[PDB]
């Protein structure tokens, strides 16, 4: 159980680079939705 | 826990194909406005 917990945050490090990106795009593409809705 | 480690990567590779299509949406409504 402790060998499967040390190789598990490094499977997760590759997927967490795309995940942080996807937290900021989501805010950002609704940011440009509001400007575009008023226009 | 060997079923939690094989599902993580898979889910991450699956959901990021559907959020790569919402990042195309950013380019598109930046030029549309």
């Amino acid at each position: 159980e402790t060998h499967e917990s040390g190789i598990k945050p490094y499977f997760e490090q590759k997927i967490q680079e795309t995940e942080l990106k996807i937290r900021s795009k989501t805010e950002n593409v609704r940011r440009l939705e509001a400007q575009r809705n008023a226009l | 826990l060997s079923n939690v480690n094989s599902d993580i990567y898979f889910k991450l590779k699956k959901l990021e194909k559907e959020y790569e299509l919402l990042t195309l949406q950013e380019d598109y409504i930046k030029d549309e406005q």
